[PDB]
């Protein structure tokens, strides 16, 4: 409820301070698609997915199957860093390395 | 007479070779500093 | 009264963004063997508030923009966002406590490229929008280590819980046991902000179709950007001493070293030469990325190998 408030705030201080630079001076008279981007964009979703998968960890070491969450854990930033591999020597990391 | 002329000894020796003066450590003191610092966190 | 410590958080913040433009000024100035603004006010104290009514009354550069609404939303959104990113943050108690302040950060912060996109897409230039999509490319870049970096901090607190990070420092600072992903951190935070050396909206090798108004609002809302990504760095590797019968001691002392920290900032600035846009690619993906991978292998297995893990509440 406190959030809600504290959001309607800035959204409106700022709202109002667009409107504000908007119409403040009126009182006065006075491209070809790069396939790099979109690897670069579509290498942000995949790993941005791997990193969802990585967030609970802090929450996840808390277990009793201790051995199981290392190795799911381990397991799984390896992945991540063999998706990195896979995408560092099949040239994908090229020309915005 | 009124010349602008260099005095009788001369000038001093004008420094003009690079000077870098080679500070800080060793590479193996560095990475014994990082890892150290590193166990004391740790500990 | 709520509402007053609302305004006690986002009009400080406001006068704080209006003040680092002099520091940084003056700052740049004193590094580059100069004096900065000194003449305006006393000790150029009148720069930022005479520079702010020069905007104001700017004329309006009048766009033929592609469309009105996403022109109007990106400084609306910039600046939200920017404001929104200060309520998690405990200075030692926050204006909102959340249990996943972390979270909610790393969220809003990921929101912050929308700014970036509808400005360049509401400006004609098609030159606009590819800077404005090479500036997208490099926040989601480096938002990654961002993300990951601050997982494997945060396995050492137990939670998402800024407040937390207070006490898992109260033995010693957490950039002893963390100083590689404190640094890889720092420079990340650096490139969020789009600031130098990875300032390519400010290298010839997004939002110039805004009026003087409105890119006044999208450099406030970057400023206020630059001083709670190094409030946060403070809060999240350099923790303060918290006294709860005097919380002031710990307000001094994050505030100390959240100012030295922007300095730091400007400092890099007056110090470096720009990256290439592919070499600042090449730092995140192929420097920071596989460290950081690492790093958070290490800090995933650290806690259980030590038996240090935190407590989860
Ligand atoms: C490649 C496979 C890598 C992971 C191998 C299993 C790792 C592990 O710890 O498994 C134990 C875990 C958990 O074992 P556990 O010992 O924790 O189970 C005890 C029961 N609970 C969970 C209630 C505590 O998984 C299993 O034993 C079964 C699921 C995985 C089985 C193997 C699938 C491989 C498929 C490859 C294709
Ligand atoms: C949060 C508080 C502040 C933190 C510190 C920040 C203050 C200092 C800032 C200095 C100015 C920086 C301005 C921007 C600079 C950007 C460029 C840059 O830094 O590039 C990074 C450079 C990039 O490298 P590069 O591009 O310069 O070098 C060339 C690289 N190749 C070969 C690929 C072409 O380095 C890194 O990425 C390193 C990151 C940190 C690594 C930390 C390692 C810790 C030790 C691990 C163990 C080592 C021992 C061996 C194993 C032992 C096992 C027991
Ligand atoms: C183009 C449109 C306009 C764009 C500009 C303006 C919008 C963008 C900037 C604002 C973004 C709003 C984000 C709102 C949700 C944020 C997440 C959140 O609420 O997290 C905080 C907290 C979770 O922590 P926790 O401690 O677990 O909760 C309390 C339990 N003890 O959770 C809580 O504390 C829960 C509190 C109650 C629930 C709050 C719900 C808020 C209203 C819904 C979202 C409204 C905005 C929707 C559109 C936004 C833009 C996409
Ligand atoms: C009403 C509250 C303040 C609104 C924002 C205006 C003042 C802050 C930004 C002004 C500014 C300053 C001082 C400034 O120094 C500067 O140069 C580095 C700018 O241009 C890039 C600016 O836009």
């Amino acid at each position: 409820m406190n959030l809600m408030i504290t959001l309607l705030t800035n959204f409106t201080l700022a709202t109002l301070l667009v409107t504000i630079a908007f119409w403040l001076p009126q009182l006065n008279v006075y491209l070809p698609f790069s396939m790099k981007f979109f690897l670069v964009a579509i290498t942000f979703l995949l790993f941005d997915l791997e990193i969802a998968l990585l967030l609970p960890l802090p929450w996840a070491s808390q277990t009793t199957n201790l051995n199981t969450m290392l190795t799911m854990a381990l397991l799984l930033i390896f992945l991540l860093a063999v998706s990195l591999a896979y995408e560092w020597t099949q040239k994908g990391l090229e020309w915005t390395e | 007479v009124k010349q602008d002329m260099p005095p009788v000894g001369g000038y001093g020796p004008i420094d003009y070779k690079r000077n870098l003066p080679r500070r800080g450590l060793s590479g193996y003191s560095m990475f014994a500093v990082g890892i150290g610092a590193l166990l004391f966190g740790y500990w | 009264m709520f509402m007053i410590n609302v305004l006690t958080l986002i009009i400080p913040i406001l006068l704080a963004v209006a003040f680092l433009t002099l520091v940084e000024r003056k700052v740049l100035g004193y590094m580059q063997f100069r004096k900065g603004p000194n003449v305006v006010g006393p000790y150029g104290l009148l720069q930022p508030i005479a520079d702010a009514i020069k905007l104001f009354i700017k004329e309006p550069l009048r766009p033929a923009t592609s469309s009105i609404s996403m022109f109007i939303l990106a400084p609306i959104l910039a600046l939200t966002l920017a404001l929104t990113m200060w309520i998690p943050l405990p200075m030692p108690y926050p204006l909102i406590n959340m249990n996943l302040g972390v979270l909610f950060m790393l969220a809003m912060s990921s929101l912050a490229v929308y700014s970036i996109l509808w400005s360049g897409w509401a400006s004609n230039s098609k030159y606009a929008l590819i800077g404005a999509l090479r500036a997208v490319a490099q926040t989601i870049s480096y938002e990654v280590t961002l993300a990951i970096i601050l997982l494997s901090v945060l396995l050492m607190n137990g939670s998402f819980t800024l407040s937390t990070l207070i006490i898992t420092q109260e033995q010693v600072w957490l950039i002893f046991p963390a100083w590689p992903l404190a640094m890889m951190w720092f420079i990340s935070t650096l490139a969020e902000t789009n600031r130098a050396p990875f300032d390519l909206t400010e290298g010839e090798s997004f939002n110039v179709e805004y009026a003087a108004g409105p890119f006044a609002l999208f450099f406030m809302a970057e400023y206020a950007n630059i001083i709670m990504m190094n409030i946060f760095t403070t809060t999240l590797f350099l923790g303060a001493f918290h006294n709860p019968y005097m919380p002031e001691l710990y307000t001094i002392n994050f505030t100390i070293k959240s100012l030295l920290l922007s300095i730091t900032f400007l400092w890099i600035r007056a110090s470096y030469p720009r990256f290439r846009y592919d070499q600042l690619m090449h730092l995140l993906w192929k420097n920071f990325l596989p460290l950081t991978l690492a790093l958070c292998m290490w800090h995933v297995s650290l806690p259980i190998l030590l038996s240090s893990i935190p407590p989860q509440t």
